[PDB]
């Protein structure tokens, strides 16, 4: 009640308060702009609830930042700005808290839940009705999309729209919302009624504060600008004051010299100008304004802006004076209404916001109330202010008070605030019987009855807003109105009824065309069953369809006599005319989508619409052939052309396809009605004729000289409805005097235009005339060239009387009736010497015209004439070669595939997949055996191809052997089953005597002229002929034509030729002919052949019978090959001649020179190793099979794990060398470096282009009758200085040369640590050390990565042939370093002992390689030492468990659970008893500990092992007696006696290999004397498990589709305000830590410089089935197929397209952890990218 | 089946394959004699490159026939 | 100098094992240019055409790659109009261990593989992209003008 | 509903 006087008062009082009164500066403005932000939410917030005793339900009574009061108190309380400007107040309607999980549960309602930037949207290609139709996470169930094409899509922020869940029409079936699956005070009437008055309120100040807003509209301004420059100049003031008071804003509660105050000037943006003129204009307009170049021109891209404010009205003139200077769309706005409309933008803020409330009884009431608002009538339009006087008084030149669209043009109301009368046509019923060549007569009315609701005045004011606001208005109406199931037919009524304005409005007035809400008002609305219903049911598509043909009919022009589009040439820097064609023809297209009824738009009125805008682009875009010149630039004008015509045959495709889904079958009257039409405006076509004789007429037309046209719809449409109805129907309907040749013309002028360019008689043109062919060729939209034969087909057909006189046009038009008739010899035609070419392309027309009989068929449904098309598509698209499904696709026509189903069962139905055999390839799909017999390779599907060629690929496929390729006949596939009755005769043109002469004059050329480019087809085609004769005429008949023509003598001197002449496929052919010729009528041929040939050849003919080309080209070829390389010999011996003949580095090979060569290496951190843990035996009770992968395990890595992982990235004792082993001498070495560039420290390889940080010298290892056999290494002395013997003596000078060297490759490695270098007591005879620990770590990544194959016992031997070169060349360089300078002091430790951090995982090995290099006592003893020291420790540590008694069976039990456990003898338990004895144990027996014990030692006791066998084995290959010998120790072959072994087995046998003692029971009876080196001191627990990358899931799908039920570590970054439901994430394969991507830091390395491994990792990317490998320190990545392979078998980013079901595969994934377990993953990136990487360095 | 390989330096090394064996393979095993990754590898026979999808079988490579070594490389 | 050298290695390579369908000379004159021909590989449109190369080797080999070109005129989307080849064998990240044989080998075997992104004769890229036919018929024609040297 |  009087609430409402109120909230009138404070919004017409805003700009009366002293705060809100004067104009500030833009720093000032920001302030001001928070204020009215504040105030207005305060308010509306407060009253929207009862008394501000409602606002709790909505918001947190108790936030943070309290200390205050929250709510405001009363009306006073809200709208008191001393609160705001003291700022004592809080924003209270704030709602960004952790509670929003944005929950909401919907039934039978639609979820209208309005995408957020980054959420996906899961379009089901199976379930939703059209492309639109969407869903969000909340909504997407996939339990009913088992076997689903479910495409996601990530949207974007300059994309906008809406779920469609519990639209029953929007989805084929049902889905089950997974929602669904997972007292009150909004609903009573007071509250209801209160928010629809807020709300009608809200409407109601907005609208009339932008009826009065005409100083920004676009027909105005420029007149506003004029008037004032006019009343300016003259200096009439006071008549200046007067308008700008008519022009304000104006109202009863505003107050309640001469020259005005308090004037603005404010800026509009546009895409007139760019940035940068933007700029240069601002910078006219107040050069004295700091920082307005910029700054203003930021604001401009977000709305509008600002750029000058005083109350001196002269001194702001200035600026709007500016406008002319550049054309920015700039007007001179008062204060006050600024003050206003900025208002009603944070209003519309305020809307906005509150549709964003959580809580759901508020929203279903808001929404409803919204809507109820919007969509009632605008009533206060009589009360409010009208506008029209203002433009009458001040423009009345530009407003004839006569004319009915006055008000329109200038984009104002009419008198009374009403919705003006728009540009209405209504075609009359006296008007549609006939297609007029012009716009066909319409009945313009005077008189129109508009609803004038505040929705509508809100729509037609779209001119006057801003950038921002416009989007914020139509973000806020159009989405809730469409989700509103309510409101939504009522949305569309209201926005249909004021559809005429709406796109006049985009079309001629409008400042941002791309920013009207038009679009989105067709996606949301008119995408609908009821909303299109409710259209079509009125004549208001009627209405809709002639507003679009407005736009195109005035830019159209006279040509051929009839109304023809044409491209813009005008002045459109606006460029809305292209948004405006664009939008009318998708609205048409997706109107006549919808169509309930498909005889709908063939009834007269629509039809006839239909056809007037389908009309304007019939052959609008006309090309000529260029003689002369050749063309300087190629012409761009012909894309508009292909866009729309492209459009247009995609709307009659829509109409096929609602005429094929819809059951109620279209009646043929209607068919025939539209037949009649067509045809009758085709045939009024003005053609010029001639008379070759005097007996026969034909079209006169010339295509070389001429234009022509490849687009011609109304002819395909044509052919469209022939199809659609019966032969005789089809012909009877036409008009009741016609010559069909007139209208078929056109077609087969553009198969001849084609052929024409398609045999390069068009190279004097661009290429963009060939681009044109290519695009009518294979048509993405529509068949356009199968139609155009079919239409000559029909012309053919349709002249049973007249036959030979259809064969003179046909043949006219090929321009060949010069030659035909002799008017001009066969070399001399137009074409000149492409005749042969010419006349290949008529041979495969007159072919497709005889046997494309498809259109003609009759099959059991129209589901089985689009799978005929589909499979026959894919028949021609596969039998040149296998083919993926990618490219297939591509291949395939656009709407062949747009039915992902349909062409799968197709795909299914004629091929056969064959999987793929590399690691990347994708599979391939292969045509059947047995469909090769229905490939025909001169058919129309074929046109692309070669004849010969396919012709030869398809005989392969025919003959059993290769002996019968070039023996067996393709047989021409004509026939005439379930075939129409009228169309059988379709042979009668070929079995005329025209065109009997016609083939045998081709004959006759092809012997005379020698030419074999067309005989092939030719062939081909009179077997055609011959075979369609005979299914037509019967048994053995024969066309008398070719009779008394005789072709069977030229067919004779084809066949009895020599090879020299034609090929033995034409000869072959020729003979078939002639036993298929000769026995059907043999007495009354050979009469023929004697009367010419005589006896000699036709007895010479039956003697021959019952008992290559390429050569003859290839020994020509050959000889002059040899002569040219004859002539190469002499000048290789000539400069010979001339000059009297006067461990291999890669640069100079064989270069004999004494210095040493050095190896290029890789030397980093390994992220391999990681920490173990006891009682765990999800470690050490598996054993490991190779390589696995548990899909059903979520990659929740342990804590402990990812903290070794962050330590291996800086740890400088965890590196390994990597190398590729490339010897190249060392001055070589430094002259490639300084050449190139590069340094030491890293460059890459030369003959390798691998990453290299690292050059390790080596020497020539000689076993120079030196001993040093590996069984002394074994038992007698295996210390490095007897390895050192195996070096040669050597020099001083090689002395200084290897010191050198090492000096500086000590000084200038970057892989040894920094920290060793730093401690004062190491020296440089110290870094033997840390050398020897890094081959340690090499051999211990050996190790581990030997786990993942499948023999463990004997994998590390196996196939590791470089791996074992690197091991053996760092065991040189060590020896070498430790031999020129010397063994070091055993005093220094480079990496001792902490309490507290571990820096080898490995310590055992590390100290076996430390006492097999330098102790001087042999490999066995120091093995058992470390191995007994280890296995009495892991003993200890093993049975002091925390409990004995429960602990210990949960223990046994999991053991038990994942694998076997062992049983211990009872000696062996009396060993480890005698380790260890525990009798606190409350078991039955203390075995069930010890066999845990026991089997836990077995398998920690492996890796140890396995390096010491690596080491054995680099050792053997070290001192091999021959290049290539076995291994053997204590007289057996240890892979032999290791390759089948058990767990237990294994380990005494390899202590029988490597250790002094038989088995683990000798090993541990041993004392248990004190070892005094530290590293046995607490020895690491090394993981004994499997070490790869993280376990992905088995689907790849499930990571998208299920994004929220994969459990998975979040990244600590990002994680905020609801990113749970973004999908721009990436997992860390190495870790499993789900990334969000925040699209900064070289794409998110945060990652790997915190949290993860730095120097190298890898991400998988669900979305695009991409794994992306990142190196740190040289920023680099690049992007790799996922080892995922789609079911169709595709890889990458196709995998994922189209929503198809992704599997992963067991062995790229192998193949991945391979490459990331060694440390290749820097040297493949270094690799891949190239010279990329080269840079970067 | 043995095949010979002659690589960038001019030597030319001796490779024990299987006419059932893809590309892929034979550069494994030029990795192995020689140390060029598979990365880089581009096999020439009779002219041209062999596509790392395809076998032994489908380039009519016999017994002593000899393919040619080299760098990856791309068009410009 | 040691690039005259590394020639007289190339040219002995290239006397007694020269790669199949390729042969090359240098002029008796001087070594500093050479005069190479790569006949086209079999199964491919280029097939018997013995197009004709001029190798320029500048003072520096060892580091600096050769100005190879095509005398004979070819159609190639990765081979200009002027002669000039783009490779990335040649140009930037050209390896110093290149003999002479292997740059041929190299750009006989570019033959079959050609790269329509990035082309270096626009017009060839797209006829080969879009439209094999004529590509294989302009091929073809440059074969055969090939041929008319001897 | 969603649209050298
Ligand atoms: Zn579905
Ligand atoms: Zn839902
Ligand atoms: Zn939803
Ligand atoms: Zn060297
Ligand atoms: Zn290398
Ligand atoms: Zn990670």
């Amino acid at each position: 009640g009087s609430l409402q006087g109120h909230i009138r008062r404070t919004l017409r009082s805003i700009h009366n308060l002293p705060y809100f009164r004067y104009t500030r500066g833009p720093t000032e403005r920001a302030d001001m702009s928070r204020a009215l932000k504040e105030f207005i939410y305060r308010y509306l917030y407060f009253v929207i609830s009862n008394s501000g005793e409602n606002l709790p339900t909505l918001f947190n009574a108790h936030p943070k930042q309290k200390l205050l009061t929250v709510f405001p108190d009363s009306l006073e309380d809200a709208v008191d700005i001393d609160k705001i400007t003291s700022q004592q107040t809080i924003p209270f309607y704030k709602i960004d808290e952790s509670r929003i999980g944005d929950v909401h549960k919907h039934t039978g309602r639609n979820c209208g839940r309005k995408f957020k930037i980054g959420e996906p949207l899961y379009r089901c290609h199976e379930c939703g009705c059209d492309d639109t139709c969407v869903l969000c996470i909340h909504c997407f169930n996939p339990k009913d999309h088992v076997n689903h094409h479910v495409c996601t899509d990530i949207c974007t922020e300059f994309t906008s729209g809406i779920c469609d869940c519990g639209d029953e029409e929007a989805w084929n079936s049902p889905l089950h919302c997974k929602a669904e699956e997972q007292e009150d005070v909004w609903n009573d009437s007071v509250n209801i009624a209160l928010v629809e008055l807020v709300l009608a309120e809200v409407f109601d100040y907005f609208i009339d504060v932008f009826n009065q807003n005409i100083e920004p509209l676009p027909t105005i301004q420029k007149d506003i600008t004029i008037k004032l420059r006019e009343m300016t100049q003259q200096g009439k003031m006071y008549e200046r004051a007067q308008f700008l008071n008519d022009l304000k804003y104006e109202n009863d509660y505003m107050f309640d010299k001469i020259d005005p105050e308090n004037y603005t000037v404010i800026i509009y943006n546009d895409e007139y100008h760019n940035y940068s003129q933007a700029t240069t204009a601002l910078r006219q307009g107040v050069p004295d304004n700091v920082h307005i170049d910029l700054l203003t021109s930021r604001i401009d891209g977000e709305g509008r802006a600002m750029l000058k404010c005083s109350q001196d009205l002269s001194s702001v003139l200035g600026g709007f004076f500016a406008v002319q200077t550049n054309g920015l769309s700039a007007t001179l706005t008062s204060w006050s209404e600024y003050l206003h409309q900025e208002t009603c933008k944070y209003i519309i803020l305020w809307i906005t916001h509150c549709l964003n409330i959580p809580n759901s009884s508020f929203q279903t009431t808001f929404r409803n109330m919204m809507g109820k608002t919007l969509c009632s009538e605008y009533l206060n339009a009589t009360e409010c202010r009208d506008m029209t006087p203002v433009v009458e008084k001040y423009f009345s030149n530009k407003f004839d008070k006569n004319d009915p669209y006055r008000y329109i043009d200038l984009s104002i109301l009419a008198d009374g605030n009403q919705i003006p009368l728009g540009h209405h046509k209504i075609l009359p019923e006296s008007s549609t019987h006939s297609l007029s060549p012009l716009i066909n007569d319409v009945e313009t009315p005077t008189s129109r009855t508009y609803s004038n609701t505040r929705l509508q005045h809100i729509l037609y004011f779209d001119n006057r807003y801003w950038k921002r606001l416009r989007k914020d208005i139509q973000n806020v109406i159009i989405p809730t109105l469409a989700s509103s199931n309510l409101y939504k037919p009522i949305f569309c009524q209201q926005v249909v009824e004021i559809f005429n304005h709406i796109t006049r409005s985009v079309a001629y007035m409008d400042r941002e065309p791309q920013l009207t809400a038009i679009r989105e008002c067709v996606v949301q609305l008119f995408t609908c069953p009821t909303n299109a219903k409710n259209i079509f049911e009125n004549q208001s598509f009627l209405d809709i369809v002639w507003s679009i043909i407005d736009i195109f009919k005035e830019f159209c022009k006279v040509e051929g006599g009839v109304l023809i589009w044409q491209r813009v040439q005008k002045s459109n820097l606006t460029k809305s005319y292209s948004i405006s064609f664009k939008q009318g023809l998708y609205t048409v297209e997706t109107l006549l989508s919808k169509v309930h009824d498909p005889n709908i738009p063939l009834r007269p009125k629509e039809i006839i619409s239909l056809l007037t805008l389908c009309k304007l682009f019939n052959g609008a875009w006309k090309i000529k052939r260029k003689e002369g010149e050749h063309v300087l630039h190629e012409d761009q004008n012909f894309i508009s052309y292909l866009e729309y015509t492209t459009s247009i045959y995609s709307i009659i495709q829509t109409a096929e396809k609602v005429s094929e889904k819809s059951k109620d079958s279209i009646d043929s009257k209607l068919f025939l009605n539209a037949i009649r039409i067509i045809s009758s405006f085709l045939g009024n076509r003005s053609l010029t004729y001639k008379l070759i004789y005097d007996s026969h007429e034909v079209i006169k037309f010339s295509v070389s000289h001429e234009r022509v046209a490849f687009m011609n719809p109304l002819q395909t449409m044509l052919s469209f409805l022939i199809e659609k109805v019966s032969l005789k129907d089809a012909y009877e309907a036409l008009e009741d005097c016609s010559d069909f040749l007139k209208i078929s013309d056109f077609s087969l002028r553009s198969v001849v235009l084609c052929s024409q360019i398609d045999v390069g008689f068009w190279v004097r043109n661009g290429m963009s005339v060939l681009h044109q062919a290519s695009y009518y060729k294979n048509n993405p939209e529509l068949g356009s060239y199968s139609r155009d034969i079919h239409l000559n087909q029909l012309a053919i057909l349709w002249e049973r009387d007249d036959i030979p006189r259809i064969i003179y046009n046909i043949l006219d038009r090929w321009e060949l009736l010069d030659w035909f008739t002799g008017e001009v010899d066969y070399q001399h035609t137009v074409y000149e010497d492409k005749i042969s070419f010419i006349i290949q392309q008529f041979i495969a027309f007159i072919y497709q015209i005889l046997t494309e009989r498809q259109y003609f068929k009759t099959f059991s449904s129209l589901k089985d004439r689009r799978m005929d098309q589909i499979k026959n598509s894919i028949i021609y698209n596969l039998y040149m070669k296998p083919l993926s499904y990618s490219k297939l696709l591509r291949s395939v026509p656009d709407y062949l595939t747009e039915d992902t189903t349909e062409f799968d069962e197709a795909l299914e139905e004629v091929s056969v997949f064959v999987e793929p055999k590399g690691l990347a390839d994708n599979g391939v799909f292969k045509l059947k055996a047995s469909l090769y017999a229905k490939v025909d390779p001169l058919k129309l599907l074929n046109l692309e191809n070669e004849f010969e060629s396919s012709a030869t690929i398809i005989k392969s496929h025919l003959a059993k052997d290769k002996d019968e390729i070039a023996k067996v006949v393709l047989i021409p596939q004509v026939s005439i089953k379930q075939l129409d009755k009228d169309a059988l005769n379709l042979g009668a043109f070929t079995r005329n005597t025209v065109f009997a002469k016609v083939v045998y004059k081709l004959l006759q050329v092809c012997l005379d002229m020698e030419d074999s480019t067309f005989l092939n087809e030719l062939l081909h085609l009179v077997h055609g002929i011959f075979r369609d004769d005979e299914l037509i005429n019967g048994k053995d008949s024969i066309p008398e034509a070719y009779l008394s023509k005789p072709i069977c003598n030229l067919l004779l001197s084809i066949a009895n030729a020599k090879s020299d002449v034609f090929s033995e496929s034409i000869v072959r052919k020729a003979d078939y002919l002639l036993e298929k010729m000769i026995m059907k009528k043999p007495n009354e041929l050979f009469e023929s052949l004697i009367a010419s040939f005589g006896n000699q050849y036709v007895n010479d003919y039956k003697d021959k019978k019952l008992r290559t080309e390429k050569e003859r080209k290839r020994r020509l070829a050959k000889k002059h090959q040899a002569r040219l390389l004859a002539k190469f010999n002499n000048q290789q011996t000539k400069f010979m001649k001339e000059h009297e003949s006067e461990f291999t580095c890669a640069l100079c090979q064989d270069s004999s020179s004494t210095d040493f060569f050095v190896i290029p290496a890789y030397h980093d951190h390994s992220p391999i190793f990681r920490p173990g843990n006891i009682f765990n035996p999800n470690e050490f009770m598996p054993m490991w099979d190779g390589f696995y992968n548990d899909d059903e395990k979520q990659a929740y890595i342990d804590d402990d794990v990812l903290e070794a992982l962050k330590e291996n990235g800086s740890c400088g004792s965890r590196k390994v060398f990597v190398s590729c082993n490339h010897h190249i001498h060392h001055n070589c070495f430094k002259r490639y470096v300084q050449k190139k560039r590069f340094s030491s420290n890293a460059f890459i390889c030369p003959l390798c282009q691998t990453f290299s940080n690292c050059t390790l010298p080596l020497c020539q290892t000689s076993k120079a009758n030196t001993g040093l056999s590996l069984d002394m290494f074994l038992e007698s002395e295996l210390s490095l200085d007897t390895l050192s013997r195996l070096f040669k003596p050597f020099t001083e000078e090689n002395y200084r040369t290897i010191n050198s060297i090492f000096s500086l490759m000590i000084s200038q490695c970057q892989g040894f640590d920094k920290a060793v270098r730093k401690r004062a007591n190491f020296s440089h005879k110290d870094v033997s050390l840390i050398l020897s620990v890094h081959w340690a770590n090499t051999i211990s990544m050996l190790e581990i990565a030997s786990r993942l194959e499948k023999p463990y016992s004997i994998s590390f031997f196996r196939s590791r042939e470089q791996k074992y070169k690197t091991l053996k060349n760092i065991l040189v360089c060590i020896m070498l370093f430790t031999f020129v300078i010397g063994k070091p002091s055993m005093e220094f430790e480079p990496y001792p002992q902490q309490p507290d951090t571990v820096w080898n995982q490995n310590q055992l090995f590390q100290y076996i390689v430390r006492s097999a290099l330098f102790s001087p006592v042999s490999l066995r003893q120091t093995v058992t030492e470390a191995l007994t020291t280890f296995s009495r420790q892991f003993l200890r540590d093993f049975l002091q468990g925390l409990s004995d008694a429960e602990q210990v069976t949960k223990l046994y039990a999991k053991a038990s659970k994942i694998g076997d456990v062992l049983k211990v003898s009872e000696q062996m338990l009396f060993a480890l008893r005698t380790i260890s004895d525990v009798r606190m144990e409350g078991l039955d027996s203390e075995s069930i500990i010890y066999d845990l014990a026991y089997t836990f030692l077995l398998k920690s006791l492996l890796p140890t092992i396995r390096r010491c066998l690596v080491f054995i084995k680099v050792l053997h290959e070290l001192v091999k007696d021959s290049e290539n010998e076995t291994l053997v120790i204590n007289g057996h072959e240890v892979e032999e006696e290791l390759e089948f072994e058990d767990t237990a087995e294994f380990v005494n046998k390899a202590l029988k290999m490597i250790t002094e003692k038989e088995s683990l029971v000798d090993l541990l009876t041993t004392q248990e004397s004190i070892v005094s080196h530290p590293y046995l001191e607490n020895i690491p627990y090394e993981y004994c498990g499997i070490i790869k990358l993280i376990d992905l899931s088995k689907y790849l799908n499930t990571y998208v589709t299920q994004s929220k039920e994969i459990k998975l570590r979040e990244e600590r970054s990002q994680h905020m305000k609801n990113a749970d439901n973004r999908l721009d994430f990436k997992i860390c394969l190495t870790c499993g830590v789900k990334v969000h991507l925040r699209a900064d830091r070289h794409e998110m390395t945060k990652h790997l410089n915190k949290n993860c491994f730095k120097p190298f990792g890898a991400f998988l990317m669900p979305n695009s089935s991409e794994v992306c490998l990142h190196l740190t320190q040289p920023p680099s990545n690049i992007f790799i197929s996922a080892p995922y392979l789609n079911s169709h078998g595709e890889v990458g980013r196709n995998a994922m397209r189209r929503g198809d079901l992704t599997t992963l595969n067991l062995k790229r994934y192998e193949h991945l952890n391979r490459l990331w377990i060694n440390n290749e993953i820097p040297g493949y990136i270094s690799r891949v990218m190239g010279d990329e990487f080269r840079v970067t360095i | 089946m043995q095949i010979f390989v002659k690589t960038l330096t001019g030597k030319t090394i001796t490779l024990e394959v299987e006419p059932s064996d893809t590309i892929e393979n034979v550069k494994a095993k030029i990795q192995d004699k020689e140390g060029i990754p598979p990365d880089q590898q581009r096999l020439i026979f009779a002219g041209k490159q062999l596509e790392d999808g395809r076998t032994l079988s489908d380039y009519n490579i016999q017994k002593e026939s000899t393919l040619h070594l080299v760098l990856r490389l791309r068009g410009c | 100098t040691p690039a005259r050298r590394r020639l007289m290695r190339d040219f002995k390579r290239m006397k007694e094992d020269a790669p199949p369908g390729v042969s090359a000379s240098p002029l008796p004159d001087n070594v500093m240019v050479w005069n190479a021909m790569i006949i086209g590989p079999a199964d491919t449109p280029y097939e018997d055409g013995t197009f004709r190369l001029l190798l320029e080797f500048d003072e520096e080999y060892p580091n600096k790659p050769p100005h190879v070109k095509f005398l004979s005129e070819m159609f190639h989307p990765n081979v200009y109009a002027n002669g000039e080849i783009c490779l990335d064998i040649l140009q930037n990240r050209w390896t110093p261990t290149y003999d002479v044989a292997s740059i041929l080998t190299s750009i006989q075997s570019l033959f079959n593989d050609p790269n329509p992104a990035s082309p270096a004769n626009v017009e060839a890229a797209t006829l080969f992209k879009d439209h094999k036919s004529q590509y294989v018929k302009r091929v073809k024609e440059t074969v055969e003008k090939s041929w008319e040297d001897d | 509903r969603h649209g050298k």
